[PDB]
């Protein structure tokens, strides 16, 4: 139920996910974190997660998209 | 094709859960 308030935490995950520190998560950046976190994902499996989060259709997950993906059911 | 709209969400949700359980040492 607590999603909108997760901002405090969801915001911390960004800095950890964004290795480039540019403010944008790509398919290669996300998959990179999943590996270290302990999750194996293929180039296709990852790309499928990016599109679901990509609201602008640019191929990158931003802050507004990060919360949406987390607050998606 | 099943899309995995729900399953895909768990893969990301679970991944974050571990990060919290690890970071959130509490004590
Ligand atoms: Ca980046
Ligand atoms: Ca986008």
């Amino acid at each position: 139920m607590k999603e909108q308030d997760s901002e405090e935490e969801l915001i911390e995950a960004f800095k950890v996910f964004d290795r480039d520190g540019n403010g944008l998560i790509s398919a290669a950046e996300l998959r990179h974190v999943m590996t270290n976190l302990g999750e194996k994902l293929t180039d296709d499996e990852v790309d499928e997660m990016i599109r679901e989060a990509d609201i602008d259709g640019d191929g990158h997950i931003n802050y507004e998209e990060f919360v949406r993906m987390m607050v998606s059911k | 094709k099943r899309k995995q709209e729900e399953v895909s969400a768990i893969v990301i949700q679970r991944a974050y859960r571990r990060y919290l359980l690890k970071q959130k040492v509490k004590k």
